[PDB]
C-alpha cells in the first residue's frame, strides 16, 4: 500500500539544554566540557625539567 | 495563533490551544534560560571615593570597557539573534499549523495562498471545530468529488 | 602571596572572563543545540517533500510522515524512491478512473 518516512531513536538518550527548553531527550551527545584529566604531565616532544 | 471561519451558520474568530502553548513555552524556556541569575559574585576591584592608581585604573578601565564592549556586543548580538530566532520560532509554527491542515483536506483542494482554505462542499461547524481537534476525516464521498 | 589589589583585579577580570565564556559556552551550545535540531528537522522537509513532488498526481494526503497511492506496485517502486528515480507518466489516463 504505502510507505512512511522517519528517523532513528535510541531507547535511552541524553538530555541537552536547548535555547528555549531544559532537558530535551536527544538521541546522541558529546561533551564540550572535559572533566577527566590525565593526572600526570604528558610531556613528549619537549625537554622537560622537573 | 488563531482561526477565523465563514459558513452558513456564522463567522467569528476562533482560537486553538495546541501550538499556542507550544509557542509560549518555547519562548518561556528561552526566557528562563536567559531570564536567570549569574551565579558568580563579582567583587569590588576599583574605588569610588579616593585615589585608585593611575596605571592600573587605566588598565581596569581598559579591561572593563573591553568587557563592557564584550558584553554589550554580546547583549546586542544575543537579543538580535534571539529576536531573529523568536520570529523564526514564531513564523515556524505557521508552517507547522497551516500545512497540517492542508494534508487533511488535500483531495478536496485547490489553493489560493492567503493563509486560508477552500472546499468542494458546504458543511456545518462540526467540521471547523474538529480542525482544532486535529480530528477531521474525508473518505465518505470522494466518489462525488470527481463530479465536482 | 599574590598582591591583594591586583589579585582582586585578576579575580574580577577572570571571573568576568569566566562569566564571559560560560555565558558564551551556555549560549553557544544552546544556540548550536537549537541549530542542530533546526538542521535535524530541516532535512525532514528536504526529504519528505522531494518525495511528495514525485507522487503528486496520484495523491491525496494524510499527514503522518507517510504515503498514499492509487495502485499497488512491487518493491521496484519503493527502492527507486531511495534512488531518487521514480516515474509516473504511463497510466495517468487510468488514474482519473480511480
Ligand atoms: C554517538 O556518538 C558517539 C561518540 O562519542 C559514538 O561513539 C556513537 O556511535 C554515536 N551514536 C550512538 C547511537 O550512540
Ligand atoms: C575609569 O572610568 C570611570 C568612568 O568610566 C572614571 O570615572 C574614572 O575616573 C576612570 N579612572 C581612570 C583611572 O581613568
Ligand atoms: C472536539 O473536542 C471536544 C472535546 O475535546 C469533543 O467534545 C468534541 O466531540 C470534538 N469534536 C467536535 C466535532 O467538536
Ligand atoms: C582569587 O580567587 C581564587 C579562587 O577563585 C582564590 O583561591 C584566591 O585566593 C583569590 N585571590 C584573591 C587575591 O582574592
Ligand atoms: C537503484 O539503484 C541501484 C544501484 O544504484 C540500481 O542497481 C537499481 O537498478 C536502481 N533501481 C531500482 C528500482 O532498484
Amino acid at each position: 500500500d504505502k510507505i512512511c518516512l522517519g528517523h532513528h531513536a535510541v531507547s535511552n538518550g541524553t538530555k541537552v539544554n536547548t535555547l528555549t527548553e531544559r532537558g530535551v531527550e536527544v538521541v546522541n551527545a558529546t561533551e564540550t566540557v572535559e572533566r577527566t584529566n590525565t593526572p600526570r604531565i604528558c610531556s613528549k616532544g619537549k625537554r622537560t625539567v622537573d | 495563533y488563531g482561526f477565523r471561519h465563514q459558513n452558513a451558520q456564522g463567522e467569528g474568530t476562533a482560537a486553538d490551544y495546541k501550538s499556542t502553548q507550544s509557542a509560549i513555552d518555547q519562548i518561556t524556556g528561552k526566557l528562563n534560560r536567559l531570564i536567570a541569575k549569574t551565579n558568580q559574585q563579582f567583587k569590588l576591584i576599583d574605588n569610588e571615593f579616593n585615589e585608585v592608581e593611575k596605571q592600573i585604573g587605566n588598565v581596569i578601565n581598559w579591561t572593563r570597557d573591553s568587557i563592557t564592549e564584550v558584553w554589550s556586543y554580546n547583549a546586542e548580538l544575543l537579543v538580535a539573534m534571539e529576536n531573529q530566532h523568536t520570529i523564526d520560532l514564531a513564523d515556524s509554527e505557521m508552517d507547522k499549523l497551516y500545512e497540517r491542515v492542508k494534508r487533511q483536506l488535500r483531495e478536496n483542494a485547490e489553493e489560493d495562498g492567503t493563509g486560508c482554505f477552500e472546499i468542494f462542499h458546504k458543511c456545518d461547524d462540526d467540521c471547523m471545530a474538529s480542525i482544532r481537534n486535529n480530528t477531521y476525516d474525508h473518505r465518505k464521498y470522494r466518489e462525488e468529488a470527481m463530479q465536482n
